[PDB]
């Protein structure tokens, strides 16, 4: 049978990749916490080698055709080797589009853009320009940044973004899908279990159905952002317009938590930031990680490996080597578990630990299973499991039974309400923003936006859908999308929108499995073995069932919901309504501050 | 591409081969 002839071939897989994985993720690591000359060309060698292998193992699996398996696991491992890249392009498109990714992902990290008035030291994104973005108040500086990055970097991206849009989309139809974006979207697609099968196009239904329900929410957000903000910078906020782009906490407008200085319901209210408290309880990086073991282990999740603890960077590791801080969790295989953190004992680094370690719970639940079936249920429900984590590291229950908070200072309900909106200011703020952005990466491979028409259909749409307005006019000399980094980096978005979702949708199920009696804003479940279990039955799995499944496992659902979001944030959503009163609720596109 | 992960972040490119 060629059933078993392919499980032959899995199998054999399995041990060969096992080892070149392992070769190659050890590589990538060993370079992120110690950039030499060295360390790039064992990556690149490392990297070089597993991509043939990769390629080789495609072109054999396709020598299994998908109709004569009847069995499930072995086509999901099939499908996953048979799909993807196939180098189907020739060797001279398939290099020039490395080129243009390298590329693009390079003039990023090197962006450095001067005064366009005073040009002496040229400045960087990070920590400069972000340093502006996070902090300024004055209007001038923080357009000047806002406009500099898309007046430089954006605009020389311009030219190479056009290129990959069409070799992307070459490569897509050649990969039997529509356009680039198709192809992205097939991370939900669920074909072959009925009751349960899901389309590369239901997702755009469902997104823009799911994102409906919101609207009423993010305005009355929206509204109540733009009355502080007329407080902030006088002259400069219509109220009834967009919101300046450059005037939202960071470059693109993508979160808005930076605000909370200038939107906090009741500045009296001490802020929760911990941070003090524990730089008084003098805690560790180790600590602040070992706070974290303590947390799995008592919902009935085990300890960290030892060889986690042996082999993970928690700490920056100085001058002597440098290393990419964004904070990380590693997966090579043969048991191997390791974080790379530079922590800072921080509230937010605290919590950013819940999260990392929350990858590494699920990568291991998860490792029993095969090679192709390592991996998360979709590209949402890994960041999803790490996102629950910090929503109950945080409850004050939680910081007061760690005791990190008094017992004292009981919650008021004006402490709620500057939680709440600490929160929507981020988990909110950025459904809309995210929502946009692809929906225009969508249209722009669906080809229904003209080169000639990028940039105005692009803030034709901050205008619609986000209400956020262009400080400045932008031509088609400017690329501004690719100004982002999951832009210029070819990485798929929605996974953001999606997660939001499922972290509501997931928490709500395992509180109630907690059986939580009050708002799902305080919900610890930092002693709840039942609620770790019900998790623990869905992380185990992996990609071995579809997504759809594997959210049912948990929640009651085969599809995301949105109306567990509300529920969390709907103590704000009354109480921004009562401040909006009087005000007006809703934006003109028409607005624009250099009419 | 990608059939499994080393990192659950999205690192730069340029970090990669
Ligand atoms: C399977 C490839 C992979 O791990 N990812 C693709 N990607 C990169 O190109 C990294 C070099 C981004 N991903 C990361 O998790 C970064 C480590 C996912
Ligand atoms: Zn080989
Ligand atoms: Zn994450």
């Amino acid at each position: 049978t060629i059933e078993e002839q392919a499980k032959t071939f899995l199998d054999k897989f399995n041990h060969e990749a096992e080892d070149l994985f392992y070769q190659s993720s050890l590589a990538s690591w060993n370079y992120n916490t110690n950039i030499t000359e060295e360390n790039v060309q064992n990556m690149n060698n490392a990297g070089d080698k597993w991509s043939a292998f990769l390629k080789e193992q495609s072109t054999l699996a396709q020598m299994y055709p998908l109709q004569e398996i009847q069995n499930l696991t072995v086509k999901l491992q099939l499908q996953a080797l048979q799909q993807n890249g196939s180098s189907v392009l020739s060797e001279d498109k398939s290099k020039r589009l490395n080129t243009i990714l390298n590329t693009m992902s390079t003039i990023y990290s090197t962006g450095k853009v001067c005064n366009p008035d005073n040009p002496q030291e040229c400045l960087l994104l990070e920590p400069g320009l972000n340093e502006i973005m996070a902090n300024s108040l004055d209007y001038n500086e923080r357009l000047w940044a806002w406009e500099s990055w898309r007046s430089e970097v954006g605009k020389q991206l311009r030219p190479l973004y056009e290129e990959y849009v069409v070799l992307k989309n070459e490569m897509a139809r050649a990969n039997h899908y529509e356009d680039y974006g198709d192809y992205w979207r097939g991370d939900y697609e669920v074909n072959g279990v009925d009751g349960y099968d899901y389309s590369r196009g239901q997702l755009i239904e469902d997104v823009e159905h799911t994102f409906e329900e919101i609207k009423p929410l993010y305005e009355h957000l929206h509204a109540y952002v733009r009355a502080k903000l007329m407080n902030a910078y006088p002259s400069y906020i219509s109220p009834i317009g967009c919101l300046p782009a450059h005037l939202l906490g960071d470059m693109w407008g993508r979160f808005w938590t930076n605000l909370y200085s200038l939107t906090v319901p009741f500045g009296q209210k001490p802020n929760i930031d911990v941070t003090d408290a524990m730089v008084d309880q003098a805690w560790d990086a180790q600590r602040i990680f070992k706070e974290a073991e303590k947390f799995f282990v008592s919902v009935g999740l085990p300890n960290m490996t030892q060889g986690f603890w042996e082999n993970s960077m928690l700490t920056d590791p100085g001058n002597v080597q440098k290393a990419v801080c964004h904070p990380t969790a590693w997966d090579l295989g043969k048991g191997d578990f390791r974080i790379l953190m530079c922590t800072k004992v921080t509230m937010d680094d605290f919590l950013t630990a819940h999260h990392e370690m929350g990858h590494i719970q699920y990568d291991m639940a998860y490792a029993a299973q095969p090679f192709l079936l390592r991996n998360g249920a979709n590209e949402g429900f890994h960041e999803a499991v790490g996102e629950i984590m910090s929503l109950s590291a945080a409850t004050p229950k939680h910081l007061k039974s760690i005791g990190l908070l008094s017992p004292d200072f009981q919650e008021d309900n004006e402490t709620e309400i500057n939680f709440l909106l600490k929160q929507a200011l981020t988990i909110v703020g950025t459904l809309p923003f995210t929502y946009m952005l692809e929906k225009w990466r969508w249209m722009v491979f669906k080809g229904e936006i003209p080169k000639d028409q990028w940039m105005k259909k692009w803030w034709e749409m901050k205008r619609e859908i986000v209400g956020v307005v262009e400080p400045v006019p932008h031509d088609e000399t400017y690329c501004d999308p690719a100004s982002l980094f999951h832009v210029s980096n070819d990485y798929s978005f929605i996974r953001y929108y999606t997660r939001t979702l499922y972290q509501f949708q997931f928490q709500e199920a395992l509180c109630q499995a907690a059986k939580h009696e009050g708002p799902l804003h305080k919900c610890d479940i930092s002693n709840s073995t039942e609620a770790g279990q019900k998790l623990f039955n869905m992380l185990r799995l992996g990609k071995s069932e579809p997504w759809t499944l594997a959210l049912e496992n948990v929640v009651g659902a085969k599809n995301m919901n949105v109306r567990p979001l509300l529920n969390y944030f709907e103590p704000l959503f009354t109480w921004l309504k009562d401040q909006n009163k009087n005000s007006f609720v809703g934006w003109s596109t028409d607005w624009s501050p250099y009419a | 591409a990608c059939v499994r992960s080393f990192c659950s972040s999205l690192l730069p490119r340029i970090h990669c081969a």
